[PDB]
């Protein structure tokens, strides 16, 4: 449908400015802060409204695809992420590359149990 | 061929002085990273931004290390690196 | 010009196409049990931006909407870490850990792979 | 927070084998994942997807071992209602 494409474009758009903006404020090549604050900012809200749209399946459309497909896929990247870790493997800093990837990755995955965890909690 | 000619002025045997002129272009930070030219695992890093000169520390004495300075206009894009073998 | 006007549109533009690009693949290829459609969105974008950040560094010169547009945009929006991590943790609620990590190590070595040989065609394609 | 696929059978032929069935009528599931493992030891969990339609199969199973089967209803991807599990012993 068309409303869903413009439901996606306008949370992509604004999760993807927030992104930038951060990565200005935040951002170094040596150790990037504004893309994993991004990321697990990112990886928390996504545990929240996961837990939220299944304890309200009913809910239409548009905000599943707004909230979380949209928004929460343009605030977060991969692409970036993986450039910045290869950045650093070229670098030769092979520590430093682990260390950031399993920040994004084991934070992430932490922050969206987190996310769940933060709304199981309070709707009891 | 960025941060263009660059060398070391310093002494101590664990401590370093890099300096380069780096004008034209434009440079957002560099990233200095260090290392013993052998073990990869050995190597560091650090940023300095668009100033000049830095300093590392904390060297092994009389051990063949590798200098790098890489110098970035914009987060993930930088102009090709110069590097340096010396020994402390 | 860091934070002129131009810039909110190409980001925004790029962004909502590779999140388009991203949901209709989603539609296409992806299931709970094995979500094909992030990995090939993520895979792909991983690809891409290796390709996108060797022609940024070989010409800097250029001018800034078109990596803010290309990458922090398209490659932004196309890409997900959001999703994965939530489908990565549905996994191992289920208790497919095996399944985790295969989803987990997929995307991150693969991403990363990606990425390498998205720089290598670029070099290559330059000699 | 509410049951789903209501009504869940399980025939247990053979000591490596077992046949699931269900009657889920409305709400809509765009696929069922079927999760099944030695209870406990979570490893072991393997896992397969049917879509809209209401019975499955599991092959190879090791004999006299504590499974645990559960059938989770997904609407639409990453969102599911909540599960029903089976605990036999082959
Ligand atoms: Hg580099
Ligand atoms: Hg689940």
């Amino acid at each position: 449908a068309p409303l869903n494409f413009i439901a996606i474009g306008i949370g992509a758009t604004l999760g993807a400015w927030l992104r930038w903006v951060l990565g200005l404020k935040l951002n170094g090549a040596g150790w990037p802060w504004g893309t994993l604050t991004a990321n697990l900012v990112g990886g928390y809200l996504i545990g929240v409204m996961v837990a939220l749209i299944a304890s309200h399946p009913e809910w239409p459309a548009w905000i599943r695809l707004a909230a979380v497909t949209g928004f929460l896929g343009g605030l977060t990247t991969f692409s970036t992420f993986s450039a910045e870790t290869v950045d650093m493997l070229c670098r030769g800093v092979y520590a430093t590359a682990a260390a950031y990837a399993g920040a994004s990755l084991a934070g992430s995955l932490a922050m969206t149990g987190l996310g769940l965890a933060t709304v199981r909690l309070l709707l009891r | 061929s960025v941060p263009t000619k660059l060398e070391v002025v310093a002494a101590t045997p664990t401590s370093l002085l890099i300096s380069w002129d780096a004008p034209a272009v434009t440079v957002d930070h560099y990233v200095i990273t260090y290392g013993e030219t052998g073990a990869y695992w050995s190597y560091q890093e650090f940023t300095v931004p668009g100033s000049k000169t830095a300093t590392i520390s904390g060297l092994k004495p009389g051990v063949d290390y590798t200098i790098t300075v890489y110098a970035y206009w914009e987060h993930m894009y930088h102009y090709s690196p110069i590097s340096i073998n010396y020994r402390t």
